[PDB]
């Protein structure tokens, strides 16, 4: 599960930038 | 979901846009 | 707006850790 | 919202839990 | 340069593309 | 100079994502 | 390719700190 | 206090890289 | 050793948030 | 130590509190 | 401490080495 | 390049200095 935890951290940082003003809904 | 989709195989920024509100 | 952009990056990283398996809904 | 709430004055981790799904 | 351009006023992702190789 | 240092850290993370395979040239 | 993407994110953050005022040229 | 919180996040990332195998003691 | 380096970066960011005002002692 | 403990198997935020000063 | 020292004025990587164990 | 060099085996900060401008 550690690899998925590390990956998720990067996913949320990318969504923040990609989505801008829209924001996003993160669920694993 | 996104972890299954994007943590084994790589996702494009275009694919990530699906999760934007 | 730059300060808010920088702050938002940190907010999303904190929500990722705090919320765990639940995930979260980010909107500025 | 969260930027107004947490980017001028500091938010506790407890306050951030409100935004969890 | 980029610090002068993007650290006082905000830059779009489109503006940042100028610095790609 | 601290604010510029903090901002630069975020600029380089954004360039990494935006530029993809092309990479980028960072100079302050 | 995911592992390389995650690694690259950390490489660019390290180059930012190591290189200081010089900046750096990132290409995968 | 928000600015100090954001700064601290970057301080700890820098200490991680600078200190390597030695590790470090962070206290605000 | 690369995987451990990447993991450590995330460990220190989590300790920063979890420990708050107390700070923490990081040693690999 | 923490790398051995938390980099192969996942650690809870509760486990990480042990390393707080 | 380090926040007072390094969050208003900038610290060099050399200064940060003081906090290494 | 740097991904081949530094993403399977670990790179020192000294090695990373090669990529500074
Ligand atoms: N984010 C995504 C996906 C989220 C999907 C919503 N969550 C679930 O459906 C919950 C599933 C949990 C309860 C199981 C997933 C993995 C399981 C573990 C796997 C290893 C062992 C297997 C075993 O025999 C029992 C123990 C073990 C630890 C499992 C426990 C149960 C799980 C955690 C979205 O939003 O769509
Ligand atoms: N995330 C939070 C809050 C999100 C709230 C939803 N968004 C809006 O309500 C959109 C408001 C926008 C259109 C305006 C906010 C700030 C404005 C600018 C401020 C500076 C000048 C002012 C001026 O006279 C016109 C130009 C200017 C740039 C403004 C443009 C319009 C705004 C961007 C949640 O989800 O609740
Ligand atoms: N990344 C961008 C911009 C990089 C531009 C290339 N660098 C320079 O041109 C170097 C300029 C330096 C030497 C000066 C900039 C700011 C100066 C300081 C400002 C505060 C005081 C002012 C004073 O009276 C003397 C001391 C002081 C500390 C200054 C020292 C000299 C500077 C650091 C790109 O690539 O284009
Ligand atoms: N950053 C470094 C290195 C960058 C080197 C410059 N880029 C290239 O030389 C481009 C090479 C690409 C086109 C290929 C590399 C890996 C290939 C894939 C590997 C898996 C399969 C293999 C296959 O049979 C075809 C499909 C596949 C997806 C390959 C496609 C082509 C590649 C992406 C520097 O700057 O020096
Ligand atoms: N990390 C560094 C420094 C850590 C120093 C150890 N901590 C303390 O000494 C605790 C001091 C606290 C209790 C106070 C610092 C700032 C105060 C607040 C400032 C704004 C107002 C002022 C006021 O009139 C009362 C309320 C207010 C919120 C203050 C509360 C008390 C403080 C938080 C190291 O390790 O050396
Ligand atoms: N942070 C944790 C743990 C820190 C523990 C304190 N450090 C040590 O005890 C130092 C141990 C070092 C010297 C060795 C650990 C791994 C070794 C390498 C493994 C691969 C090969 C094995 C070999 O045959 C010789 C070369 C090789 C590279 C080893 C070199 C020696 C090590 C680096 C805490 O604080 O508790
Ligand atoms: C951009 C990004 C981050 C993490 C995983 C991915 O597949 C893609
Ligand atoms: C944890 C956190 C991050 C960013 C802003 C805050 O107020 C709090
Ligand atoms: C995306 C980004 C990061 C830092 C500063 C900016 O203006 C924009
Ligand atoms: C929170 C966290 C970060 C890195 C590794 C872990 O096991 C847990
Ligand atoms: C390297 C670094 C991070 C944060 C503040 C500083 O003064 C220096
Ligand atoms: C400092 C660093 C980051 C990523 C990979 C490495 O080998 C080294
Ligand atoms: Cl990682
Ligand atoms: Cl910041
Ligand atoms: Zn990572
Ligand atoms: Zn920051």
């Amino acid at each position: 599960f550690v690899n998925q935890h590390l990956c998720g951290s990067h996913l949320v940082e990318a969504l923040y930038l990609v989505c801008g003003e829209r924001g996003f809904f993160y669920t694993p | 979901g996104i972890v299954e989709q994007c943590c084994t195989s790589i996702c494009s920024l275009y694919q990530l846009e699906n999760y934007c509100n």
